[PDB]
């Protein structure tokens, strides 16, 4: 609903907080892929991290993102 | 080029098939002679004759001066009709002011300020700004009616509506850099501005 | 004249002729066998592969894992 005004707002909020972040180096890996990580204490005790997708296919040209995925 | 933008208007106003040289408002200033048009100091005997402003209009032959190209902004002037229409699409909002221009030349700047900081951009400062020239010896007059400027650009943008509560805030000052009392100006109205397709009432029930 | 600029707006607020138009321009698009058609455009994504290399290998042309994407 946020105009663009209240967008900027809304989104500095988030930055208010601190947070903790995964980093992915991803290249072509030849082919569409889901990757699904969980983030488990030392008990092995683990729950979903989070999702994320890459788009691809045979003949795609190569790519390698300069910096991380966050 | 002011005068050739008016006969800009004017060609444009064929286009809509509006009558070209008729003016069907301030009759009785059209009739009146202009001077010093009117008077022997004017040697030209053309623009004597030309003195009411009725015959003004037409330009050509009257005058006897063309301009090469009638076109704003290299449209043509069938172009310049369809961008006209392209503006209409949107709703728009203005302000309008009403114009007792008195005393020296100003300027006048203005924004609409919104009553809330936090997320909400605080005052724009920058609603538009227009300008009126004037002279201690200029006659005094007053504009019949009021003069629109388009604010819906800078509202949309502070993500303001039409209905949002806001206050206009202008500041007038002079070429001198001296400020001019605002009070004694009136302040701006607000108007909304939409094509014939309107909205529909939440609360009530127009159709019956 | 039939110019301006197009206008995107949400899906969700289909306008039935709105979409009766889409339909039918879509449909006609499909149809068409020229450079400017449907299939042709679609080309440009990926297969049939549409860009050269100086090798004269095939690759798809859409830019991806890239700041152009
Ligand atoms: O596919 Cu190439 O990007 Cu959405």
């Amino acid at each position: 609903g946020m105009t663009i005004k209240k967008l900027e707002h809304e989104l500095e909020k988030q930055k208010e907080e601190d947070r903790t972040f995964a980093a992915f180096l991803l290249h072509g890996i030849k082919k569409s892929a889901d990757v699904s990580f969980d983030v488990c204490n030392h008990d092995g005790e683990c729950h979903f991290a989070g999702t994320f997708a890459i788009l691809g296919g045979e003949h795609e040209m190569p790519w390698s993102f300069d910096r991380l995925f966050r | 080029t002011t005068d050739r933008i008016w006969a800009i208007w004017q060609d444009l106003q064929r286009f809509r098939k509006r009558p070209y040289r008729e003016a069907n408002c301030a009759i009785q200033l059209m009739h009146t002679p202009l001077q010093p048009f009117d008077k022997s100091d004017n040697n030209d005997e053309a623009t004597k004759t030309h003195a009411t402003p009725h015959d003004g209009f037409e330009y050509q032959n009257s005058f006897g001066y063309a301009y090469d190209n009638l076109e704003l902004n290299h449209y043509s002037i069938p172009q310049l009709d369809h961008m006209l229409q392209e503006r209409k699409r949107h709703d728009r909002v203005f302000a309008g002011f009403l114009l007792h221009n008195i005393g020296t030349s100003a300027d006048g700047h203005v924004f609409v300020c919104l009553p809330t900081g936090e997320h909400t951009k605080d005052c724009s400062h920058e609603a538009g700004m227009f300008s009126i020239l004037g002279g201690q010896t200029e006659m005094s007059f007053v504009f019949d009616r009021l003069y629109k400027l388009d604010i819906t650009k800078a509202l949309k943008k502070n993500g303001v509506h039409l209905q949002g509560d806001f206050d206009l805030e202008i500041e007038i000052t002079a070429v001198n850099g001296s400020h001019l009392d605002s009070h004694v100006i009136h302040s701006p109205t607000i108007l909304f501005e939409a094509g014939t397709d309107s909205a529909h009432t939440d609360d009530g029930h127009t159709e019956p | 004249s039939m110019a301006g600029h197009g206008v995107r707006k949400e899906i969700n607020t289909l306008t039935t002729a709105e979409v009766d138009n889409l339909k039918d321009a879509m449909r006609a698009v499909m149809a068409d066998h020229g450079p400017n058609g449907y299939q042709a455009i679609a080309a440009f994504h990926g297969n049939p592969p549409m860009c050269p290399m100086p090798d004269g290998k095939n690759y798809s042309c859409c830019t991806h894992g890239m700041a152009t994407f």
